[PDB]
């Protein structure tokens, strides 16, 4: 995986 | 009729949608300009999709129960539904007058040829337009529209979902709200088989998602096209 941007936007 | 919890859920989703969908499309001016003379519309439409993913995420975080999910499942749900919710939410700008997405000005009016100028074929675009028409024809109340997007996002059968019983439980509460809303607030004849027709749209979206993923994979494989994408689109859709 790894989804730092999606993760960041998800809070 | 509609329970207080059900009325609550609708009010939150309405507000969530209003906070994430600007019906004046004012932010479109920040996008790389549309070019209609290659893949000339790829920079502009990549920016539009990228922006739209951000807004879909902002909507999703407000869905009652979505917050109780793990970040991993939040991620799997958003990654798999993002294009489907963009397809759903785009129905608000879509017009059957000329089969186009009309975002306020001729520069920001997108037709079949514009989408093909982003690297896509009729294999996607024809069923996409047909989706948009059949969706339009439902004449959804805004309440049904926002419930449909939320149900689409909290789908327990997405690959990689871990706590599916929980995702199903959150979805069921939304599904039951929608069914009750149709029964109590949507007058016949409009309400005729309306829930079943909304659920069929969710099925249509799976096929559209699969075809988009196929074409996107082909598009993004070329490093010169993937150059034109955004970091968020690359992270959400691949490569
Ligand atoms: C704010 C919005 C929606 O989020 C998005 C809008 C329109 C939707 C469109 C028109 C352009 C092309 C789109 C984004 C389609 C998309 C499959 C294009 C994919 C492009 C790429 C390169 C990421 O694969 C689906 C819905 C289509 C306009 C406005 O209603």
């Amino acid at each position: 995986k790894n989804h730092p941007m999606l993760m960041n936007l998800l809070k | 009729k509609l329970s207080e919890e059900q009325q609550h859920i609708i009010a939150i989703l309405l507000d969530a949608h209003h906070k994430t969908y600007d019906p004046t499309y004012a932010d479109f001016r920040d996008f790389r300009p549309p070019v209609r003379m290659p893949l000339s519309m790829l920079p502009h439409l990549a920016d539009l999709v990228s922006y739209s993913i951000q807004k879909v995420i902002g909507f999703a975080k407000m869905i009652p129960g979505f917050r109780d999910l793990t970040s991993d499942d939040q991620i799997v749900l958003l990654k798999s539904s993002a294009i489907e919710v963009i397809m759903l939410r785009s129905n608000q700008s879509f017009t059957m007058d000329d089969m186009s997405w009309d975002c306020g000005s001729q520069d920001y009016k997108y037709d079949v040829t514009d989408v093909s100028k982003a690297g896509h074929t009729l294999e996607l675009i024809e069923p996409l337009i047909k989706f948009q028409v059949g969706l339009k024809k439902l004449n959804l109340h805004e309440e049904e529209h926002v419930l449909l997007m939320a149900i689409c996002i909290v789908s327990p059968d997405r690959p990689g979902v871990q706590d599916a019983k929980l995702v199903e439980a959150i979805q069921d509460r939304l599904s039951n709200t929608l069914q009750t809303y149709i029964r109590c607030r949507h007058p016949p004849p409009g309400s005729h088989q309306l829930y079943a027709k909304m659920i069929q749209k969710l099925a249509d979206l799976r096929s559209l998602n699969e075809e988009h993923s196929k074409q996107y994979r082909s598009l993004s494989f070329q490093p010169e096209n993937s150059m034109k994408l955004t970091p968020l689109v690359l992270e959400v859709f691949g490569n």
